RNA sequence: GUACGUGAAAUUGCUGAAAGGGAAGCAUUGGAAAUCAGUCUUACCUGGGUGAGAUCAGUAGUGCGAGACUAUGCACUCUGAACCUGUGGUAGGUCAGCAUCAGUUUUCGGGGGCGGAAAAAGAAUAAGGGAAGGUGGCUUUCGGAGUGUUUAUAGCCCUUGUUGUAAUACGUCCACUGGGGACUGAGGACUGCGGCUUCGUGCCAAGGAUGCUGACAUAAUGGUUUUCAAUGGCCCGUCUUGAAACACGGACCAAGGAGUCUAGCAUCUAUGCGAGUGUUUGGGUGAUGAAAACCCAUCCGCGAAAUGAAAGUGAAUGCAGGUGGGAACGCCCUUGUGGCGUGCACCAUCGACCGACCCGGAAUGGAAGGGUUUGAGU
RNA sequence: UCUAGUGGGCCAUUUUUGGUAAGCAGAACUGGCGAUGCGGGAUGAACCGAACGUGAGGUUAAGGUGCCGGAAUGUACGCUCA
RNA sequence: GAGAAGCUCAGACGAGUAGGCAGGCGUGGAGGUUUGUGACGAAGCCUUGGGCGUGAGCCUGGGUCGAACAGCCUCUAGUG
RNA sequence: ACUAUGGUUGGAGACAACAUGGGAAUCCGGGGUGCUGUAGGCU
């Protein structure tokens, strides 16, 4: 006998994508090699995010990219933005600046507006050629907790989360237990 | 590398790989070459034999 | 490495002679020479993994004594002593001599290399792990453990807990009473060396 | 052969085999008997014997430099290419035996160093002390029992000297040494660490077994079946704290026999598109052949805004804010778990903004000013 | 983050209360069984030892060594006749 | 090269009811594929023969038999 | 005294001893019988 207590025994991470997309497999093949034959944390970051599910790879819009790369103390002037995910458009940004973006996917509107403003769109394999270790790159992520489910997670007394309701209005969970005039509030 | 552990206490070649000093190590040095006095003492022996 | 080993040998022999000379001088004068208390203790787990209360079970985990007949070197201080008191029924320990230390490391010495149990079959394995502490060879490591050098913690922890065999010749009739009571548990002073010979 | 395709199992007869002292069945291990497989030494390479043959390496010529190929000839034979033979070599299974090693281990020795009251004793020897007498002697009596003195014709105890570095035992250590037995041989060109060297792609016991022999080859070793012996093995399923239960179901065999489909909801994943998304309510190519594929308009659903019971009102002071941690990147050190600068995601936090509510508050409107608050907001 | 089973327990050591007592009822602590085979206690859910992949060799625990039965009709000193 | 879903080196570990997850085995039918098997014997069945797998199972010799049937990638369910 | 831990310890039990640790109360005896900050007065 041996007295071993085993808590973090099996690693909890993905070692490969769940996707069967053959081209994603080709990108993983490229970045398995790059993350192994370089000392770059950027390449290990790309390889890890290439495995992640859709909900763990939220989109980012060109407005957020334009805002994140144009801060007052930025120096992120002429550097390529990289996201392992989809780049969407923000139609509210009437005038798009000149941007260099590397992404898994571009929305048709996002791609057209980036190019029309004189910028450039790259796939991740084109990025690997240009910056094989991700030097002078802005690695970005979308907002993970913006999806609907995070309005509800952790619902409970005084947690101020959203209930699961079929309809919204009075008569739909706004009565006893939700106000002082009806027994108690939450 | 290292398919089979070899006990240095039995395999002399392995004991030479570790511990380069083993070749020059001299055990069983004689230090009783002198007159060998006796150190017991009068007080010690009278305490020893009490009761 | 050979020169360091030779100086360690001279150091061990010199310390031993001085102990004999001091004892002889005290006997001659009729006074008493109280030798230096041990700084090093070897601890062997004698109980299996059944029926262990929570405090003792935690202490043996902290001692890296997870399996019966496993063994570790521990630096002896007040904090270690009170831990060994709680686990007196479940372990035995005592003062190891030089033969015990060197033979444990030569025959059953394994190093924790990247959390793996690796046989100490070349001085390079020691230097890779403890070279920053000026420990380049198995004799360097032996000297650090035996004299409880300033990097004892890193050296002792680098050594995987020894996987001893059952003692050739068995134990005493009843293992699980105190050594003072004619059993095997608890502190047994220099008799830890005879036990290790049967188990190593 | 109509008692009819195939023709299972339960169950039965005959024949054969085998076993059997108040169950049987099973497991492990071997014996016995029965039965099964090795087809080896084939391929490829070289040598030997003879044999015949359009004959092979360099070349000549027919896409400029170098390399491969086919094709016309020459090279006309110690070369090269197909075929014949030998019980040709390396022989190839199965099993043994020994040796030299390696790994693990068990058992028996020998030598040495050191330690202790630098053992304690002891022996032989010189100087002491003492009491129990062998009683040397004394004496009941020439046949033995009792005294009463410290070496006599004996002996013992306790102290000190050397010949002492006494031995011996025990303890401890030797990178000292000599044998006996057993189990294992994972790996498969090389590379390492050591050692030795005549210093060299050398030798070794140094990152895991080789070498040398022999016997068998309707044998042996393996496999299977049956049975025997030795050892172990209670009747499954179930409810249960607990079942071998004197708890319930189960005589036997075949075939059938129990988490499905639908309207939703929730998390997670994949795919498409993305501030949008959803062609199948419909309409069209359509008639040919069309329940499919494919195409096409307006609506509508969900999402892009919340809040309030409601009337209503409705989201930027600022880089769409500040603070802390922080991915990734860049720069400085100087080899540290570094310092410096931006700071994604996310979490905690201080504000701002919208709605409700509570305020003062200068006919209808609620603008500026506020608030410990409040909302599934920005 | 989503979801299952579960919401009859039982045994021992030690601390206890109720009870005449109980193979009784109720609580405290830890170890267990339930869900745990294996060596031992002839037998046995909980006691001792020890917790288990398929195997070779070695050595042990608890417990044994007259025979059943692997292992001294071993050694030392006593006690005991029922 | 070594199905990169590949190859290679190393260390530790292994009880399990209720329960959870994964990877597999087997059955009917659907699309695709395999100059797939078959009256010179498909399927089925018997077996005192052989082989493979930890296992679910699979392959094969001999016997019987007479008209259909299988492998691989997917689809599917009144699937053990 | 009590107590954590230990034994296939003793004892029919009640309890007890032992082992590795922790460790009182009470009585009795000796000693003692206010110290000190801020601000200001005082032969
Ligand atoms: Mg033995
Ligand atoms: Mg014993
Ligand atoms: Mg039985
Ligand atoms: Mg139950
Ligand atoms: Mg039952
Ligand atoms: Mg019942
Ligand atoms: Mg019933
Ligand atoms: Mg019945
Ligand atoms: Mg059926
Ligand atoms: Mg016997
Ligand atoms: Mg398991
Ligand atoms: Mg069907
Ligand atoms: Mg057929
Ligand atoms: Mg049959
Ligand atoms: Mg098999
Ligand atoms: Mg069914
Ligand atoms: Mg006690
Ligand atoms: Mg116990």
């Amino acid at each position: 006998g041996i007295d071993i207590e085993r808590h973090h025994v099996r690693k909890s991470q993905r070692s490969k994508p769940a996707s069967e997309n053959v081209y994603l497999k080709l990108l993983v093949k490229l970045y398995r090699f790059l993350a192994r034959r370089t000392d770059s944390r950027f390449n290990k970051a790309i390889l890890k995010r290439l495995f992640q599910s859709k909900t763990n790879r939220p989109p980012i819009s060109i407005s957020k990219i334009a805002a994140l790369t144009s801060r007052k103390s930025a120096s992120l002037e002429g550097k390529t933005t990289v996201i392992v995910g989809t780049v969407t458009d923000d139609e509210r940004l009437l005038t798009v600046p000149k941007l260099s973006v590397a992404a898994l996917r571009f929305t048709k509107s996002a791609r057209a507006r980036i190019l029309k403003a004189g910028g450039e769109v790259l796939t991740l394999d084109q990025l690997a050629l240009r910056a094989p270790t991700g030097s002078n790159t802005v690695l970005l992520r979308g907002k993970k907790h913006a999806r609907e489910a995070y309005r509800h997670f952790g619902f409970g007394p005084h947690k101020h989360k959203a209930p699961y309701v079929r309809s919204e209005g009075r008569k739909f969970e706004r009565a006893r237990g939700r106000r002082k005039s009806r027994a108690f509030k939450v | 590398a290292h398919v089979q552990k070899k006990n240095p206490l039995k395999n002399k070649a392995v004991l030479a790989r570790l511990n380069p000093y083993a070749k020059a190590y001299k055990a069983n040095v004689k230090l009783n070459t002198g007159k060998t006095p006796k150190a017991a003492g009068e007080k010690f022996l009278t305490v020893l034999h009490e009761n | 490495i050979a020169k360091r080993a030779e100086s360690y040998d001279a150091e061990y022999r010199k310390a031993e002679r001085e102990q004999i000379e001091l004892g002889r001088k005290a006997r001659a004068e009729g006074n008493y020479y109280v030798p230096d208390e041990t700084k090093l203790v070897f601890v062997i787990r004698i109980r299996g993994i059944n029926n262990i209360p929570p405090k003792a079970r935690k202490i043996m985990q902290l001692l890296r004594l997870i399996q019966i007949n496993n063994g570790v070197f521990v630096k002896f201080n007040k904090a270690t002593k009170e831990m060994l008191q709680v686990v007196e029924p479940y372990v035995t320990y005592g003062i190891p001599n030089l033969k015990t230390v060197r033979e444990l490391l030569y025959k059953r010495g394994f190093g924790k290399v990247n959390k793996q149990r690796i046989a100490l079959s070349d001085n390079a394995i020691i230097e890779a792990a403890l070279g920053k502490y000026s420990i380049l060879s198995i004799e360097d490591l032996i000297h650090e453990i035996y004299t409880v050098g300033p990097n004892f913690k890193q050296a002792a922890n680098f050594i995987w807990p020894f996987q001893l065999s059952s003692p050739l010749g068995g134990w005493r009739d009843r293992k699980f009473k105190h050594f003072i009571e004619g059993g095997d548990a608890g502190k047994r002073d220099e008799h830890i060396n005879s036990l290790v010979r049967k188990m190593l």
